[PDB]
């Protein structure tokens, strides 16, 4: 289970079967001519794959660097690169005979994201989630609920995340026989970080493609923000073999590395062994993980996927961050210059990409992963500024 | 590595303090034939709620790695009940494998079970542990295919360890004993969540060699606090009947 | 400049050039090779088209008729076909060298479409606003805002979008040089019902051309809602000259045609001259606006575009209505059985499709205009349900 | 169709009710050589905010068609100032337009001004207009070519009605100008007249006529029903006396 000596299946023995089923599962179908053809057939008409490269002429030349192109995700079908994970994970469940899918969820996007997918292959979908938030995200719930699936609130412990990761562990430990267990980020052990990293290389692939079509060559660089790190090893993988092209990702600063505000796991963590996987996460002086903070939900966690962890040893990748009010900035210029209201997560890209794109020249050519819209942000960002 | 018939009494080092629990342990010595201390973890993976939350309490209480030692150290003194150590693999790698594993036992630990280590991931840890003279301990679900299960054998120097799938013992868990004693080589203690005299006798007279009380007694701990001592003694009293 | 009888530019002298002028540069630019060729860059790398044609498996086969498809304008940048508007009237104002864009809004739709596309064009945008919509749309005014357009209150009359709407024109009269007036649908005088259109034509072009790609027909149905008429007109132009080719129009029906709350024009109104139009309008007894309900916004509206009623009169397409009751059904049926939460201007197409669909054989096909996503409408929903 | 030099008010018929604009008209008649009475509509398109508020007030107290035609009528009892009728297309298309100018004649007005109705457009009307004994009236704007105003000039049995885009603007002086340069018609002015001033400087152009409507109407906002003396105050104020 490894990407260099990341990786891993550390878990108790209870998730071993779950774990090793999963495995086989996914080695016969993720070649199967007819999972692929559905697999396609739903990003295509449902989903709305693909999404297209957008040159952002006018911030460009507002900055006098080099070239800068927008990866569209937000345009997916429920607004974040997080669909694309939904619908390959439903899917594998329903071609390995599952009939109920079960997630838990923080902020709530993988919540909907799971539910939506759930919906349309027509899986029951229960998800966990701390009373705590569920108090916090009124709407989200309800869009759950509309799509069908049921929001169970835990209440035991903080309420909080974590609280819900282990109540649909549990679940899932006795219902497996019927039952997927929905990760949302190339996270977790074996064979989660590999298998959601297969169904997010789309991103990439079609970048490659649309960047060539539009400049014929690749990009000097590629930039993408990370919190897992699903959207940004999503666009990575296809040009990992190109060596001209320079990988980038952006971590959340949130107040400063200097404050202990952020979740710069990468940037500032020791490596360690939680969630099932040894990869870096903000750990204690004894171990222990340290809370995170971030503008952006998304980007708020201790730790990261092992396969990040793995570039960034082998030093395929760089990683860099960018604090709360630097991507708040980003924010509220690409929105006023682009027209397009990006998600804090896609905003830290895109600010690092602005400054670094200053130090180019305008020849050069960046690629910018906006991951999702900024529609659920607004409370947020209106609050604060 | 222990007596067959032994009760076995499962505590959260730290909870709520580091000398709260070496009273615990000395109390309930006298009733139990090894003992399984846990070192407390900020993040324990379906552990089940009343083990999970001791752990938050230890933490919160500000515990740290060495206090586990030195309860143990300190339980030395007094007692030579088998004591095994539960904690999970980040401390011991964080640490390094032969120098966790030889603080242990020194000590006085003479078991071990790395809760989020598995089986075919730990060749070079039991090889470590038996040349630092540890006990290596590994865990069986009901979903534990034979296969795996002789696997775990093959590599258990101290017990299999058995647990069920989530107060009337779940079938799906005496299943798990049949077949573990079926074939196993090594003794079996089960830790399906014992809570009135009634499971320890039918558990030992389906020939589980030791059966593990855990959440009975941190629920306990977690109620009384530091006062929880004389609560302790009387439900372990229950338990042997 | 007329439909029939119906149509016209019926307005004072002070809009008379304006408009005049606005006839000539969409005469001269309605085919330059160059317009066109900026206005599908823009459709295609910016906006996201083209749209997916879903086909709504689990739907059909719930209802037991005929096959649905799904014209999926809800997955446009900004969530609806009002975009397309948008971008096409904003490029040709570009083109005619305008610089400034205004425009006025009630629930904001119209407004962020606006704003939106000021902003990709790098243009000035004003937007009116009644001081009561201003109070009630929170999260809208911040969007335009956000998009760096100026939301201009007013406090005039009722404070509300009629009110705004005559500080528009105002507006316009005085500063029509540099500043073009962006019209949200297919109503007006001339030339607007017509250019609107022209914007959205792009909607049916391409459901024909997928339709055929998937069924290797036409279809024998097409369905969709009814406001002012521009998403039911740009799918359904198309379509016109083939016979085989059905059209429906679906209007609100609010909480029952017998109960006056409602906003169905064609289905109920008598003809007359409003906001510079001759067509179907919900009069008085005297010849007055009478007040229009719907529980979706964009429906509300007393009169419907002149294309409309010239289809009607000729009796080209047959115009239906849809209760606030049936439309919220679709709603949240549409969300757990296709995983599509839907606005509410589109659950009334929605409604009656399926309706429609349980009278028809298995082997016939309908295509439903799923104008936009119903993510604006959770607050509404969450309300009542 | 009015003596030069003439003061022309203008009301909303209705605001604040039907017997309250009779009143202001009989009060106003002694400094009029004519007067503009204008419909109540729902949608005003760019009337101007104190003329557009009259509208919806006269509405809101629920003004009726007819009675503008009974004020009409009850003013002829007294008078026979010219009264000029203004409003949209959609009461009289809603009616007939033979029907409407039919009533219009019989209730007493000379003639009307059809707001919403383009020149090019107005040929059936102007027709039948003449077919009823109703004199026509047609606006134009700065923005008004010289040629659209001809044909203005050339369909207007009563007068052309000059307007301002919005101290009199020098754009409105130069239509002004224009006009009389080229229409044969008497020409009226409403470039939004508020102090004596404007009043003399537009007749000493060549301004046949000079409308006083927000003025006015705005004092009949203020005042209510109580606005006869105040109105009749401002008249006298424009008019020098
Ligand atoms: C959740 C989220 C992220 C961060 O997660 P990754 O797994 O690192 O991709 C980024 N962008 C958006 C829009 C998200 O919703
Ligand atoms: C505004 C809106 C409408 C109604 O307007 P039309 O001009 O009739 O299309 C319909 N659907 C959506 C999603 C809208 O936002």
């Amino acid at each position: 289970m490894w990407f260099g000596e990341f990786g891993g299946q550390y878990v108790p023995e209870t998730l071993i079967e779950p774990l090793k089923e999963l495995e086989k599962a996914y080695k016969r179908f993720k070649d199967d001519e007819e999972f692929n053809r559905q697999l396609n057939y739903y990003l295509k008409t449902w989903a709305g794959r693909p999404t297209p490269l957008y040159y952002a002429k006018r911030l460009t030349e507002k900055i006098g660097g080099a070239k800068i192109y927008l990866k569209r995700e937000d345009l997916v079908h429920g607004g974040a690169h997080k669909t694309n994970n939904a619908i390959g994970q439903a899917l594998l469940a329903k071609f390995m005979g599952k009939t109920r899918l079960i997630a838990e969820t923080g902020a709530g996007q993988h919540g909907v994201a799971t539910a939506m997918a759930g919906a349309l292959l027509g899986m029951k979908v229960d998800i966990y989630m701390g009373a705590e938030d569920v108090e916090r995200q009124k709407m989200n719930v309800f869009r759950m609920k509309l799509l069908g699936a049921n929001v169970i609130p835990v209440n035991s412990g903080s309420r909080t995340l974590k609280d819900a990761i282990n109540e649909a562990l549990r679940d899932w430990v006795a219902t497996f026989e019927y039952t997927h267990y929905l990760i949302g980020s190339v996270v977790g052990p074996h064979p989660y970080p590999t298998i959601v990293r297969d169904f997010q290389s789309v991103i990439g692939r079609e970048a490659k493609a649309q960047i060539l079509e539009a400049e014929g060559q690749l990009p000097d660089v590629i930039v993408a923000c990370v919190g897992g790190g699903s959207n940004a090893m999503g666009i990575f993988y296809p040009f990992v073999n190109d060596k001209k092209v320079k990988l980038v990702g952006v971590e959340a600063g949130g107040k400063g590395l200097e404050s202990g505000k952020h979740s710069a796991s990468l940037n500032a963590g020791q490596v360690g062994v939680f969630h099932g996987m040894l990869s870096y996460f903000l750990q204690d002086e004894e171990g222990q993980i340290k809370p995170t903070h971030s503008i952006a939900p998304g980007l708020d966690y201790p730790g990261v996927g092992p396969e990040h962890a793995y570039l960034k040893k082998i030093q395929r990748a760089e990683y860099v961050t960018v604090t709360d009010e630097e991507a708040l900035k980003a924010f509220h210029e690409l929105s006023r210059t682009e027209g397009i209201i990006p998600a804090l997560e896609s905003a830290h890209a895109v600010a690092y990409a602005m400054k670094l794109a200053k130090e180019m020249s305008r020849d050069e050519i960046i690629i910018v992963n906006l991951s999702g819209r900024g529609d659920k942000d607004l409370d947020i960002v209106l609050k604060v500024s | 590595m222990f007596k067959d018939g032994s009760l076995i009494p499962y505590l959260t080092a730290g909870d709520p303090d580091k000398q709260s629990t070496l009273n615990f342990l000395l109390a309930l010595d006298e009733y139990a034939g090894a003992i399984e201390l846990g070192i407390p973890f900020s993040d324990p993976i379906a552990d089940g709620k009343t083990i999970q939350e001791s752990h938050y309490r230890a933490l919160k209480n500000g515990f740290k790695l060495r206090e586990a030692f030195w309860i143990v150290k300190e339980f030395r003194r007094h007692s030579s009940t088998p004591i095994v150590l539960m904690t999970y693999y980040n401390p011991i790698y964080r640490a390094g494998v032969r120098n966790f594993l030889a603080e242990a036992k020194a000590s006085g630990v003479d078991g071990i079970l790395v809760v989020d280590l598995p089986v075919f991931h730990a060749k070079e840890f039991t090889e470590i542990a038996r040349e630092e003279g540890i006990k290596t301990v590994f865990l069986a679900a009901p979903n534990t295919p034979d296969e795996r299960l002789k696997v775990i054998d093959d590599m258990t120097t101290g017990f299999v360890y058995l647990v069920s799938l989530y107060e009337e013992i779940p079938k799906t868990a005496y299943d798990l004993l049949r077949r573990a004693k079926r074939i196993c080589r090594n003794k079996v203690a089960v830790g399906f969540g014992v809570s009135k005299r009634e499971h320890v006798v039918s558990l030992l007279k389906e020939g589980a060699n030791g059966v593990v009380v855990g959440s009975a007694l941190v629920k306990i701990i977690g109620e009384k606090g530091r006062e929880a001592t004389e609560f302790l003694k009387k439900k372990v009293e229950e338990l042997l009947g």
